[PDB]
RNA sequence: AGCGAGA
C-alpha cells in the first residue's frame, strides 16, 4: 500500500513543478490526468481501467481492498478473531465421564492454566516468586502436578467443533484430566456437536472473568441444555450402540429360558422371583435369560396407570407398596435406571420410545434428573450392547433364496422391452423409461423377499429395526441388489446393477455406481457452501429479534386447525401438529360446543391440553404467535410462546431472532433434493 | 482517548478542512527511511516529525530522552517526544496541486 | 375434483401447476394469507426430507 | 507363475483369469516423456520402433521452430542447432546434500549469416543448467525433491455444440476452433435463422461478411454453401457489397481507433489466422482439425497454421449440422460423419506430461530470449557481432527456474511412504497455469465419464475441496504421442480372441464396441457363451450382439489405479469407502518392523519394486560382502560393483528412508532381483501396516462410534512404532550492528543449559533433549540499548557483567524432544556455498520414536478408520478359547451403513490365512473348491495369499475354505465355519453369550499423530498490523473464535462471556496485560476496554476522506 | 432477506454485511448516524450485546447480603 | 504468494 501512496506523492510533486516552471497545457494536462488516475488507483485500484500491478504482475492492495469481502477488515478481523487462553485437540470417546464433564490432557491443562497454577505454587511456597515459580512451570517439575489438580477443579470450559450449525455446536463442560494429549468427550453429546471419532479436533475456550465462568457454568453447562433449541426432542438421547443394548436387554423372546408355565397338577408355575433382586441372582446361574416372560413381586417402581387406579386407586405410595408385574427382568432392570416416581414402561425400547421416555422425562422432572437418567441409561446401554451379541459376519447376511427366479422373471420383460424397441415399437425414451419402471418393480420385489427372508435377530435386521442406525434400503443393498444407478447427468442407467455387494459387483457394474457417489460427494460441498451463506443472511435479518415485553395483550393472532373432520365423522389428529401448534400460547379461550371453555386465553398449549382439545371435538383454535405482535420493537414472550430448548416461557432477554435462523440453517446439507426449485435453492428463493 | 461514550456514531463525508484539520504534518517527499541508517526521512512517508518517534520518549536527534520531557518538542528535529504507539494514530495529508474527484462517489 | 374449463374458481385456488411468486398473494389477499403461504411452503420443503422445525 | 523378478515370495492367488500382458513400468509416465524432452538415444530407439519418420527431441522441436531468425529487413539471420548434454556436475546424492540443483549443462550449436556479403559463425553457446531427472523419475531442486505432475488439459482443435434456446425452443448450433494461443473465432447460430462469426470475442458478425473478406463472391458463396437456407438468408441479411467493403467493416470492428485503410486488412485477417506467428494450433491442434473435418488425413502433419479450407469448411460443417445431415464429404476429403463434440471426453481432454510443460517453459523464455535479440539486432555494429556475445541466456534460465520453484505443476514431492510417492507420480491434476482453478471449475468437470474406463481411476480422488479435479492413471494407461491417455484391448477375430495386445485411444474405443475382461473364455480363444458383455460408443453398457465383439478389456482392474489396486475384496465396497481407503493407504507411516499382509493383492510386490525406493541388482554376481551400510557383488565378468545403503536419510516428509539388505554373503542374485527393501516393504512386497487379531463386538462404548481399543501387546512388543525426523536450522547472518556467533558465548547461560552444547556451540551428537533446550548456541550482536536504573541497580547488587551481545540460540521448539541423530555445519568459513549474508548455517537432525497412543489414527485398507479411543491392559481383553487375546475390536455399528463389508470378508480370509487351511479332497474335490487353482486346496499355518481386485476370492470359497482350518496347535478349531468364535470376557470372566465375529484384519498407521495436532495458548505473539494474536501450532496457535462461534454464543443470551473473548482474549491490548496482572495477582478481573482493531477501521474509514465520528451522546 | 438486511437503520452492520463500498458510499452521503442498537454492531465495536445477559434489566442488578446476613455478622 | 492435506 504504501508503494501507492509514494506514487501519488511523485505525481503531486511533478505536476506542481509543472506549474511552476510553465509548461504546455498537453503535458501538465497529462500531468493532471495522471494524479487523477493515482488517487483513483489509491482509493480503490482495479475499478476503472487496469488495476495498477506491483512486482510479480500483481494488482496492488489498495486502500479499499481491505474492508470488502471474505478477508477484508469486516468479516476476518472485527467479528472473527483469534483469541489466547484455548486448545485444540483429537477427541476420543470417554464413558466413564459424566455428562457435565470432559478430558483434558495434562500438558494442555498446565499450559493453559500456566498463571493460576504459579499463583498457587507460590501461595504454597513451593516457589520463592513469580518468576522462580514461572522457571518451575516451564520445566515441569514434579511438584507442580498436584496443585494442577488443586487449581483446574471447578473451573467450566467451552468446548467448540467447528462449524458451529447451531447453537448446541458449543457447550461448557466442567474439565478433568488425562493421561495422553487426548480430549476424552462425554459420548452422549456426539450428536449435539455431530462429533464422530475419526480425527476430528475440537478447540478448547477458558472463561476467565466471573461474568463468564457464571454463564458457562449456568447457561452453557452441557447437562443442561439436552433439548434441541429447533424441535425440542432429546438430543442427549442414546444412540447407535446404547440404544441397541437396550434393545436387546428390553426385549422379549418368547420360549426362552426360565420362561413363564402357568401349569398346574404336577407343580407350581415355577416363573415367579420374589423380588427382583431375585431375579437377578438367579440369572447369575445359567438358569433365567434376562429376556424371558416371568412374574416378579416389585416394591420399588411404580406401576403403569391402570394397575395403580386398581390396586391403590388415589394415593398409591409405591416405595413401600407392592405389585406384581408380568414382563421380562430386563424390563426391570431398565426400569430401575428411571426415576421413582416414573411409572413402569413395560414396552421393548424402540429409538422412538426411548425419545418419548426422555422426552416427558424433561417435561415434568427437574433437567439435573433428566440428566443423571440419561447417564445412567447410557451406562446400561454400553453394558449390555457389549452382552447383545450384535456383530456381522458373510454367514449373518443371508441372499434370498428366490433370488435368481424374480432375476429371471424380470429380465423376460426387460428383454420383451427391449424386443419392442427393436421393432420399433416405442423410442429410446419411452424404452428407458419402460425399463426404468420394470426395474424398479423387482427392485422392490426383491426387497420385499429379502425382508421376509430375515429372521428377526440378526445382527444387520436388528440394528436397522431397532432404530439404532442405518435404513433398509442399505440392508436390502448389502444382500439382494443395489438398483438403478444414477448417470452422471442426473438421470437413472437402464442397465441396471443387478449384483448385491455381498455377492461382489462386477466390473462394469462397479464402473456404473461410481458415478452416483462422486457426484453426491461433490454436491455435498457446493450445498453446504449456499447453506452457509443462507444461515448468514437470515441471521442478519433476524440479528434484532429479541423478547422485550412479558405480553402485549394483542387481541390478534392466528388460527391453527389441528385435527380435521373425518367424512365419516372423526377427529384424526393432523400429521404435521407437532411443529404448528404445540408450545404456542392461546390467543382466544377454547369453546366446546358452544359451552364452557376447555382451556382459557393464555395456556402453553403442551401434550395434555391438545389432547383434551381433541377428546373434547374442537379442531381451530386462535393462538398468538409473533406475526401478530403488537409490541414495536423486538417480540413479547407471551406472543412468541415457549422456549423450546428450556421448556417453559421465554426470558426477556433471549435473542429468538437468532436461535429461529441458526435452526432453519442447520438442517442444510441433510437438506438434499429429489422445473420448479424444491431443494436449499426453493427455500432461497422463498426467502 | 476512548471510553463507554459511543453513544452514536456518526458518518459524513469529510471536506478540505477536515482532512488538513485531521493532519499532524504534511508529507511532501517520496522517502521511506535512509537506505543506510535505517531511519525515517524528514517529511517522508515516514517522518518522525509527523507521526511521532518510533521508538517511545525521544526525538529524532536525542537532545530530549526521557519522559519528564513528556508533549516537548525538539527544536532541531521537531520530534514530539511521547508515547511511540502514536504512530497508529497519527495521520498526514498531501496537499495536492491541482484538486482530483473521488472515485467512490464517481 | 381436478379443475377444468368451465368451472366456478376462488380467490386463492392455484390454477395449474408450480409455484406462486408471494408478491401476487400478497397483493390478491392480504399480509396474513402471504405470511400463512410462506411458512407452509418453507414447512413444506423442509418436511419434504423429515427434518422438523417448529412454525 | 508371477515371475517378474528372481527373489519371489511364493504368494499364492486365488485369480481364474490369466494376465495376457504384465502391468507395465508405472513410473514411464515421467521417465519415457523427460527421455523425449531430452532426446535421449532410448527415447531414439523407442520412437523409431513405433514410427521413426520423425524423430524430434522436445528441445529439437524448439530449436527448429526457433530457427531461422532473421531482422525486420532481413539482411542477416541467426539458428539452432544440435542440442547436447554434458556430464552431470554432481551425483544425485551430493546434489541432494548440498542443496546445489542436480543438472547438467546444456550446448546448443548457434549459427550466424549474413546475407549481404555472406559468412556462418558457429559455436557453442551453453544455454544454462537444465534440471535433470533422476532414474527414480524425480527432479532435484534446491536439494529437495520435486515432481511435475501431468496436467489435464483440454485439446485444441474444432468442437461442436448445440442447445436448446428457451426464448423459441429451438435447437442453435455453434462452434469453437480453440487455437494454442490464438484468436478464438466462432461460428454461433442464434435463434434467428443467420449463421454469424464471433471474431475474437468481438460483437458478432454475419460469416458472408467475413468470406467476403478473404476474395468469396457472392455466386461462389452460392456454389459452395448455397445449398442450405440458413445460408442464402445471411446472404440477403448481408446487405454488403463488394470485397474492400468487407474488409472495411471487418478492420473497423477487429481494431478501431485506428484509421482504417485497404492495405492493412489483408494483413490483419492473414496474420490473425494464416500465420504461425499468432495462431498455432500445434502438432495434436491440426491433426484434430484434420481428423475431424477430414482434409488431410492421409498427408503427414505441419506448418500448423490454418487456411481458407480449414474455416470453409468450419462454417460447412456447422450448417450441414444446423440442417440434420449425418455425413459430409469435403472436395478432396474423406468422409466424416455430422455429429456434435464433448468437452469431457478424452479424446478432448490430454495429458501434458512434463516433457510438454518443461517444453512450453522453455519455449516462453526462448520468445524472450529471441525479443531480445531481434530488439538488439538494430544497434548491433555489423561483422562485430558473434553469437556468442549476441545470446543472453539469463532469460531462459530464469524461466527454467522460477518454473521448478513455485511453479504450480512442480510440487513438492510427497515421500510419506513408497506407495504415496508413486501415486504423486502419474497423478493427473485438472487445475494449474491454463487449468481449470476449483471455484471457476464447474461440477461437470468432477464427475466421472464413460472415456474414463482404462485411462482414469474412477475410485482414487481427493475427499476434500477437489474432488475430481486430481485423479490418478490407471495402472495399464499409456501416454499417447500426442499426449492422449491409451489403454491395452486384445482384438478379437472371427471370435478368437488372440493374444496380439492393440493401445487405443479413446475416440478409437468410441468407435468400436469393447467387451469385458472377465467374460469367460473356451480356452480355444472363443467365448464359451452367447450373450458376452459389452460396452458401446456413447458410454452405455448395455445388452450385448453375441459375437463379432471387436475388442475386449487385457484383464479386470484395468480401470482401477495403484493405490486402490491394493485393497483385496474391491467389489464389495461401495465407491466411498473405496475412495477413502485409496486415500488412506498413502498417508500410513513406515514402522519399525513392516510386516507383509498375510491378505493382499499381486501389486503389493510390484508397487514396490516401481516405487524405487528399494535397491535392485543391476546384473546378476555373486553377493562378495554385504554390510549393514553397503553391498558389493561380484559380477559374473570380473568386475564388481557396491551398492551404498542410504541409512536414517530424512525423507521431505520427516519419515525415515532407511535400507538395509535382504541377501547374505554367498548369495548369487541376477539382475532385477531385490537386495535391499525399504520403509514400508517387507522380502520385496508393500507392507504398510500389520496383521492384527481382530473381534467386531461394541466392547463398553470405549469403541463407540468408529473408536477403537488396542491391546496394550501392541505397546509392549511395539507392533505399532513410527521414527520421525525433524530439522531445525539456523543461520549465523551478518548485521549493521555486528555479526550473529553461534557458538558457547552465550549471556546469562546456567553451567548446566550449556553442558549439553559443544564448544562450537552445537549440542553434543546423539544426545536426549527437551522443549526449548539449546539445540544450537547463538546470540546477536545487541548494538545500543537503554538501560534500566532499576537494572544498573540489580546489577551492582549482584555485580557482575552488564553484557552487550544480544542472546538469540536455536531452541527446541514448544512439544518437541528426542535423541540428536546428526548435526551439519555448513559455514561460509569452512567456503561452503551458503547463501549470501550468512556466515554459518548449521542444521541439527532430531529424530523421535513414536509409539502408539490414544488420539492416533488408524485404519484398514476399506475406508474403515478410527483414532484409539482406549489401550487396554492385555489382561482385560477378549481372549478366545486358547487364551489368545485379541489385538484390536472394532464396531459392529460401522459395517453397514458404511456398506464395506469388504473388511468383513478380508478378516475371514486372513484368519483362514493365519491358521491355515486341508480341502478334505478325500472323495474328489468338492464342489464349491472345483474352480480354486491348484496348491490352494492346502495353506501352512501364515500363508500369505492374495486376491486380485475384481477377480478374487468368491464368497462360496470363503465358506468352504473357512469350514476348513486345521486346529492351531492341540486338537481344537477356535473359529467356527461361520467365522465366529466364542470370547471370554477379560474382565468380568464369563464368556461371552453369542459368538463374536474373529480373524486377523491388516490395519495400519495414519500419519495423523495426536501429538502433532495437540495444542494449546495462553499468551505469546500477536500479529502486526492487528493483534488477535497469531494463529497457527507452527508459530503459537491462537484458536479462531469465528463468526458462526459469535452466532453460537449469542443464541445462548451469553454476553459477557462473548465481550470477554473479543475484546481482552484476542485485540484489546491495554486489557491483556490487566488481565494477566489480575490473573497473577487475584484480583477481580477488570472491566474490557475497546478492541484495538475497531480504531484500525476507524483510521482506514478516515484515510478514504470518510468522516467518522464517534459521539458521546 | 437480503434486501431488508441492507434497509437496517444501522450503516456499521449493513457494511459488515455485504457490497461494503455502496453502502459506506450512501451512508456518508446521508451523513447517517448508527445508533449501535443491534447484536453485530456491539459486537464489531466490543461492548456488550443488548441480549440476554446484556440488557438493562440484568446488566446492573444490584446484589447485597441480607440485613440477618449482616447481623450474623 | 503458491502447493498438498484432515475434519
Ligand atoms: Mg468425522
Ligand atoms: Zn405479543
Ligand atoms: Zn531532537
Amino acid at each position: 500500500l504504501n508503494d501507492l501512496y509514494r506514487r501519488v506523492i511523485n505525481r503531486n510533486n511533478r505536476l506542481k513543478r509543472l506549474i511552476d516552471l510553465g509548461a504546455p497545457e498537453i503535458i501538465v494536462n497529462n500531468e493532471k490526468r495522471m494524479l487523477q488516475e493515482s488517487v483513483d488507483a489509491l482509493f480503490d485500484n482495479g475499478r476503472r481501467g487496469r488495476p495498477v500491478t506491483g512486482p510479480g504482475n500483481r494488482p496492488l492492495k489498495s486502500l479499499s481492498d481491505l474492508l470488502k469481502g471474505k478477508q477484508g477488515r469486516f468479516r476476518q478481523n472485527l467479528l472473527g478473531k483469534r483469541v489466547d487462553y484455548s486448545g485444540r485437540s483429537v477427541i476420543v470417546v470417554g464413558p466413564q465421564l459424566k455428562l457435565h464433564q470432559c478430558g483434558l490432557p495434562k500438558l494442555m491443562a498446565l499450559e493453559l492454566f500456566k498463571p493460576f497454577v504459579m499463583k498457587r505454587l507460590v501461595d504454597l511456597n513451593h516457589a520463592q516468586n513469580i518468576k522462580s515459580a514461572k522457571r518451575m512451570v516451564e520445566r515441569q517439575r514434579p511438584q507442580v502436578w498436584d496443585v494442577l489438580e488443586e487449581v483446574i477443579a471447578e473451573h467450566p470450559v467451552l468446548l467448540n467443533r467447528a462449524p458451529t450449525l447451531h447453537r448446541l455446536g458449543i457447550q461448557a463442560f466442567e474439565p478433568m484430566l488425562v493421561e495422553g494429549k487426548a480430549i476424552q468427550l462425554h459420548p452422549l453429546v456426539c450428536e449435539a456437536f455431530n462429533a464422530d471419532f475419526d480425527g476430528d479436533q475440537m478447540a478448547v475456550h477458558l472463561p476467565l472473568s466471573a461474568e463468564a465462568q457464571a454463564e458457562a457454568r449456568i447457561l452453557m453447562l452441557s447437562s443442561n441444555n439436552i433439548l434441541s433449541p429447533a424441535s425440542g426432542r432429546p438430543l442427549a438421547m442414546p444412540r447407535l450402540d446404547m440404544v441397541t443394548g437396550l434393545y436387546y436387554l428390553t426385549t422379549e423372546v418368547p420360549g426362552d429360558t426360565g420362561e413363564y408355565q402357568p401349569a398346574s397338577g404336577d407343580h407350581p408355575e415355577t416363573g415367579v422371583y420374589s423380588s427382583p433382586a431375585e431375579a437377578i441372582m438367579a440369572a447369575d446361574r445359567g438358569v433365567l435369560s434376562v429376556r424371558a416372560k416371568i412374574k416378579v413381586r416389585l416394591t420399588q417402581l411404580r406401576p403403569p396407570v391402570e394397575i395403580e387406579a386398581e390396586l391403590f386407586g388415589h394415593s398409591g405410595w409405591q416405595p413401600g407398596d407392592a405389585w406384581m408385574a408380568e414382563t421380562t427382568l430386563g424390563r426391570v432392570m431398565f426400569n430401575e435406571l428411571l426415576p421413582l416416581g416414573y411409572p413402569f414402561v413395560n414396552k421393548q425400547m424402540h429409538k422412538k420410545v426411548q425419545a418419548a421416555i426422555i422426552n416427558d422425562l424433561a417435561e415434568r422432572y427437574p433437567m439435573i434428573v433428566v440428566a443423571q437418567t440419561v447417564d445412567k441409561l447410557k451406562d446400561a446401554g454400553f453394558y449390555w450392547a457389549t452382552r447383545s451379541g450384535v456383530t456381522v459376519s458373510m454367514a449373518d447376511v443371508l441372499v434370498p433364496p428366490r433370488k435368481k427366479e424374480i432375476l429371471d422373471h424380470y429380465e423376460e420383460r426387460a428383454d420383451k422391452v427391449e424386443k419392442q424397441f427393436q421393432r420399433g415399437a416405442l423410442n429410446h425414451d419411452e424404452r428407458n423409461e419402460a425399463l426404468v419402471e420394470i426395474w424398479k418393480e423387482a427392485t422392490d420385489e426383491v426387497g420385499q423377499a429379502l425382508r421376509e427372508h430375515y429372521p428377526d435377530d440378526n445382527p444387520i435386521i436388528t440394528i436397522v429395526d431397532s432404530g439404532a442406525t442405518g435404513n433398509f434400503t442399505q440392508t436390502r443393498t448389502l444382500a439382494g441388489m443395489k438398483g438403478l444407478v444414477t448417470n452422471p447427468k442426473g438421470e437413472f442407467i437402464p442397465r441396471p446393477v443387478k449384483s448385491s455387494f455381498r455377492e461382489g459387483l462386477t466390473v462394469l457394474e462397479y464402473f456404473i455406481n461410481t458415478h452416483g457417489a462422486r457426484k453426491g460427494l461433490a454436491d455435498t460441498a457446493l450445498r453446504t457452501a449456499d447453506s452457509g451463506y443462507l444461515t448468514r443472511r437470515l441471521v442478519d435479518v433476524s440479528q434484532d429479534v429479541i423478547v422485550r415485553e412479558h405480553d402485549c395483550q394483542t387481541e390478534r393472532g392466528i388460527v391453527v386447525e389441528l385435527a380435521e373432520r373425518a367424512p365419516d365423522g372423526t377427529l384424526i389428529r393432523d400429521p404435521y401438529i407437532e411443529t404448528s401448534a404445540y408450545a404456542r400460547t392461546l390467543g382466544t379461550d377454547a369453546v366446546d360446543e358452544a359451552g364452557n371453555v376447555i382451556v382459557e386465553r393464555g395456556q402453553d398449549l403442551g401434550d395434555p391440553e391438545i389432547d383434551a382439545l381433541l377428546a373434547a371435538g374442537i379442531t381451530q383454535v386462535k393462538v398468538r404467535s409473533v406475526l401478530t405482535c403488537a409490541t414495536s420493537t423486538g417480540v413479547c414472550a407471551t406472543c412468541y410462546g415457549r422456549s423450546m430448548a428450556t421448556g417453559k416461557l421465554v426470558d426477556i432477554g433471549e435473542a429468538v431472532g437468532i436461535v429461529a435462523a441458526q435452526s432453519i440453517g442447520e438442517p442444510g446439507t441433510q437438506l438434499t433434493m429429489r422445473d420448479i426449485t424444491g431443494g436449499l435453492p426453493r427455500v432461497q428463493e422463498l426467502f | 482517548l476512548d471510553v463507554n461514550f459511543f453513544d452514536e456514531l456518526r458518518i459524513g463525508l469529510a471536506t478540505a478542512e477536515d482532512i488538513r484539520q485531521w493532519s499532524y504534518g504534511e508529507v511532501k517527499k517520496p522517502e521511506t527511511i535512509n537506505y543506510r541508517t535505517l531511519k525515517p526521512e524528514k517529511d517522508g512517508l515516514f517522518c518522525e516529525k509527523i507521526f511521532g518517534p518510533t521508538r517511545d520518549w525521544e526525538c529524532y536527534c536525542g537532545k530530549y530522552k526521557r519522559v519528564r520531557f513528556k508533549g516537548i518538542i525538539c527544536e532541531r528535529c521537531g520530534v514530539e517526544v511521547t508515547r511511540a504507539k502514536v504512530r497508529r494514530e497519527r495521520m498526514g495529508h498531501i496537499e495536492l496541486a491541482a484538486p482530483v474527484t473521488h472515485i467512490w462517489y464517481f | 375434483r381436478v379443475l377444468s374449463d368451465g368451472d366456478h374458481v376462488e380467490v386463492g385456488q392455484q390454477l395449474m401447476e408450480g409455484s406462486a411468486d408471494p408478491h401476487e398473494v400478497l397483493r390478491v389477499q392480504g399480509p396474513r394469507e402471504v405470511q400463512i403461504h410462506l411458512v407452509r411452503e418453507v414447512q413444506e420443503v423442509y418436511r419434504a426430507q423429515g427434518v422438523s422445525i417448529h412454525d | 507363475s508371477n515371475n517378474s523378478v528372481p527373489g519371489a515370495p511364493n504368494r499364492v492367488s486365488f485369480a481364474k483369469l490369466r494376465e495376457p500382458l504384465e502391468v507395465p513400468g508405472l513410473l514411464d509416465v515421467q521417465t519415457d516423456s523427460f527421455e523425449w524432452l531430452i532426446g535421449s538415444p532410448r527415447w531414439r530407439e523407442s520412437a523409431a520402433e513405433r514410427g521413426d519418420v520423425n524423430p524430434v527431441g522436445g528441445l529439437e522441436e524448439v530449436l527448429y521452430e526457433l530457427s531461422p531468425i532473421e531482422d525486420f529487413s532481413g539482411s542477416m539471420s541467426l539458428s539452432f542447432s544440435d542440442p547436447r548434454f554434458d556430464d552431470v556436475k554432481a551425483p544425485v546424492d551430493e546434489c541432494k546434500d548440498k542443496d546445489m540443483t542436480y543438472a547438467a549443462p546444456l550446448f546448443v550449436t548457434a549459427e550466424f549469416i549474413n546475407n549481404n556479403t555472406g559468412e556462418i559463425k558457429s559455436q557453442t553457446v551453453f544455454m544454462g543448467d537444465f534440471p535433470m531427472m533422476t532414474e527414480k523419475g524425480t527432479f532435484i531442486i534446491n536439494g529437495t525433491e520435486r515432481v511435475v505432475v501431468s496436467q489435464l488439459v483440454r485439446s485444441p482443435g474444432v468442437y461442436f455444440d448445440e442447445t436448446i434456446d428457451k426464448s423459441t425452443d429451438k435447437t442453435l448450433h455453434s462452434v469453437k476452433v480453440i487455437p494454442s494461443r490464438g484468436a478464438w473465432l466462432e461460428f454461433d447460430v442464434d435463434k434467428r435463422d443467420t449463421v454469424g462469426v464471433r471474431i475474437d470475442r468481438k460483437r458478432r458478425q454475419p460469416v458472408t461478411v467475413l468470406l467476403k473478406a478473404l476474395g468469396w463472391t457472392s455466386e461462389q458463396i452460392v456454389e459452395r454453401f448455397g445449398f442450405s437456407e440458413i445460408m442464402r438468408s445471411t446472404l440477403e441479411k448481408d446487405n454488403t457489397v463488394g470485397t474492400d467493403e468487407a474488409l472495411l467493416d471487418i478492420y473497423r470492428k477487429l481494431r478501431p481507433g485506428e484509421p482504417p485503410t485497404k492495405e492493412s486488412a489483408q494483413t490483419l485477417l492473414e496474420n490473425l489466422f494464416f500465420k504461425e506467428k499468432r495462431y498455432d494450433l500445434a502438432r495434436v491442434g491440426r491433426y484434430k482439425v484434420n481428423k475431424k473435418l477430414g482434409l488431410h488425413v492421409g498427408e503427414p502433419i505441419t506448418s500448423s497454421t490454418l487456411t481458407e479450407e480449414d474455416v470453409v469448411a468450419t462454417i460447412e460443417y456447422l450448417v450441414r449440422l444446423h440442417e440434420g445431415q449425418t455425413t459430409m464429404t469435403v472436395p478432396g476429403g474423406v468422409e466424416v460423419p455430422v455429429e456434435t463434440d464433448d468437452i469431457d471426453h478424452f479424446g478432448n481432454r490430454r495429458l501434458r506430461t512434463v516433457g510438454e510443460l518443461i517444453q512450453n517453459q522453455i519455449r516462453v523464455g526462448m520468445s524472450r530470449m529471441e525479443r531480445v535479440v531481434r530488439e538488439r539486432m538494430t544497434t548491433q555494429d555489423v561483422e562485430a557481432i558473434t553469437p556468442q556475445t549476441l545470446i543472453n541466456i539469463r532469460p531462459v534460465v530464469a524461466a527454467i527456474k522460477e518454473f521448478f520453484g513455485t511453479s504450480q505443476l512442480s510440487q513438492f514431492m510427497d515421500q510419506n511412504n513408497p506407495l504415496s510417492g508413486l501415486t504423486h507420480k502419474r497423478r493427473l491434476s485438472a487445475l494449474g497455469p491454463g487449468g481449470l482453478s476449483r471455484e471457476r471449475a464447474g461440477l461437470e468437470v468432477r464427475d466421472v465419464h464413460p472415456s474414463h474406463y482404462g485411462r482414469m481411476c474412477p475410485i482414487e480422488t481427493p475427499e476434500g475441496p477437489n474432488i475430481g479435479l486430481i485423479g490418478s492413471l490407471s495402472v495399464y494407461a499409456r501416454v499417447n504421442p500426442f499426449g492422449f491417455i491409451e489403454t491395452p484391448y486384445r482384438k478379437v477375430v472371427d471370435g478368437v480372441v488372440s493374444d496380439e495386445i492393440v493401445y487405443l485411444t479413446a475416440d478409437e474405443e468410441d468407435r468400436h464396441v469393447v467387451a469385458q475382461a472377465n467374460s469367460p473364455i473356451d480356452a480355444d480363444g472363443r467365448f464359451v457363451e452367447p450373450r458376452v458383455l459389452v460396452r458401446r460408443k456413447a458410454g452405455e453398457v448395455e445388452y450385448v450382439p453375441s459375437s463379432e465383439v471387436d475388442y475386449m478389456d487385457v484383464s479386470p482392474r484395468q480401470m482401477v489405479s495403484v493405490a486402490t489396486a491394493m485393497i483385496p475384496f474391491l467389489e464389495h465396497d461401495d465407491a466411498n469407502r473405496a475412495l477413502m481407503g485409496a486415500n488412506m493407504q498413502r498417508q500410513a507411516v513406515p514402522l519399525v518392523r513392516s510386516e507383509a499382509p498375510l491378505v493382499g493383492t499381486g501389486m503389493e510386490l510390484r508397487a514396490a519394486i516401481d516405487a524405487g525406493d528399494v535397491v535392485v541388482a543391476e546384473e546378476s554376481g555373486v553377493i562378495e560382502e554385504v554390510s549393514a551400510d553397503y553391498i558389493t557383488v561380484m559380477h559374473d565378468n570380473g568386475t564388481r560393483r557396491t551398492y551404498r545403503m542410504r541409512k536414517f536419510a530424512r525423507s521431505n516428509h520427516g519419515t525415515c528412508a532407511n535400507q538395509c539388505p535382504i541377501v547374505d554373503a554367498g548369495d548369487r542374485v541376477e539382475a532385477g532381483q531385490v537386495i535391499a527393501d525399504g520403509p514400508c516393504t517387507d522380502d520385496g512386497e508393500m507392507a504398510l501396516g500389520k496383521n492384527l487379531l481382530v473381534a467386531i463386538m461394541p466392547w463398553e462404548g470405549h469403541n463407540y462410534e468408529d473408536a477403537i481399543i488396542l491391546s496394550n501387546r501392541l505397546v509392549e512388543e511395539d507392533v505399532l512404532t513410527s521414527i520421525h525426523i525433524e530439522e531445525h536450522e539456523i543461520d549465523a547472518r551478518d548485521t549493521k550492528l555486528g555479526a550473529e556467533e553461534i557458538t558457547r558465548d552465550i549471556p546469562n547461560i546456567s553451567d548446566e543449559v550449556l553442558a549439553d552444547l559443544d564448544e562450537r556451540g552445537i549440542v553434543r551428537i546423539g544426545a536426549e533433549v527437551r522443549d526449548g533446550d539449546i539445540l544450537v548456541g547463538k546470540v546477536t550482536p545487541k548494538g545500543e540499548t537503554e538501560l534500566t536504573p532499576e537494572e544498573r541497580l540489580l546489577r551492582a547488587i549482584f555485580g557482575e557483567k552488564a553484557r552487550e551481545v544480544r542472546d538469540t540460540s536455536l531452541k527446541v521448539p514448544h512439544g518437541e524432544s528426542g535423541k540428536v541423530i546428526g548435526i551439519r555445519v555448513f559455514s561460509r568459513e569452512d567456503e561452503d556455498e551458503l547463501p549470501a549474508g550468512v556466515n554459518e548455517l548449521v542444521r541439527v537432525y532430531v529424530a523421535q520414536k513414536r509409539k502408539i497412543s490414544d488420539g492416533d489414527k488408524l485404519a484398514g485398507r476399506h475406508g474403515n478408520k478410527g483414532v484409539i479411543g482406549k489401550i487396554l491392559p492385555v489382561e482385560d481383553m477378549p481372549f478366545l478359547a486358547d487364551g489368545t487375546p485379541v489385538d484390536i475390536i472394532l464396531n459392529t455399528h460401522g459395517v453397514p451403513r458404511r456398506m464395506n463389508i469388504g473388511q468383513i470378508l478380508e478378516t475371514h480370509l486372513g484368519w483362514c490365512a493365519h491358521s491355515g487351511w486341508k480341502v478334505d479332497a478325500a472323495k474328489g474335490v468338492p464342489d464349491w473348491a472345483a474352480r480354486l487353482p491348484d496348491e490352494l486346496l492346502e495353506a501352512q499355518p501364515n500363508a500369505i495369499v492374495s486376491t486380485p481386485v475384481f477377480d478374487g476370492a468368491q464368497e462360496a470359497e470363503l465358506q468352504g475354505l473357512l469350514s476348513c482350518t486345521l486346529p492351531n496347535r492341540d486338537g481344537d478349531v477356535l473359529v467356527d465355519a461361520d467365522g465366529k468364535a466364542m470370547l471370554f470376557d477379560g474382565r468380568s470372566g464369563e464368556p461371552f453369550p453369542y459368538p463374536v465375529t474373529v480373524g486377523y484384519m491388516y490395519i495400519m498407521k495414519l500419519h495423523h499423530l495426536v501429538d502433532d495436532k495437540i495444542h494449546a495458548r495462553s499468551t505469546g505473539p500477536y500479529s502486526m498490523i492487528t493483534q488477535q494474536p497469531l494463529g497457527g501450532k507452527a508459530q503459537f496457535g491462537g484458536q479462531r473464535f469465528g463468526e458462526m462461534e459469535c452466532w453460537a454464543m449469542q443464541a445462548y443470551g451469553a454476553a459477557y462471556t462473548l465481550q470477554e473473548l473479543l475484546t481482552i482474549k484476542s485485540d484489546d491490548t491495554v486489557g491483556r496485560v490487566k488481565v494477566y496482572e489480575a490473573i497473577v495477582k487475584g484480583e477481580n478481573i477488570p472491566e474490557p476496554g475497546i478492541p484495538e482493531s475497531f480504531k484500525v477501521l476507524l483510521k482506514e474509514l478516515q484515510s478514504l476522506c470518510l468522516n467518522v465520528e464517534v459521539l458521546s451522546s | 432477506i437480503t434486501k431488508a438486511s441492507l434497509a437496517t437503520d444501522s450503516w456499521l452492520s449493513a457494511a459488515s454485511f455485504q457490497e461494503t463500498t455502496r453502502v459506506l458510499t450512501d451512508a456518508a452521503i446521508n451523513c447517517r448516524s448508527d445508533k449501535l442498537n443491534g447484536l453485530k454492531e456491539n459486537v464489531i465495536i466490543g461492548k456488550l450485546i443488548p441480549a440476554g445477559t446484556g440488557i438493562n434489566r440484568y446488566r446492573n442488578i444490584a446484589v447485597q447480603p441480607t440485613e440477618e446476613a449482616r447481623a450474623a455478622a
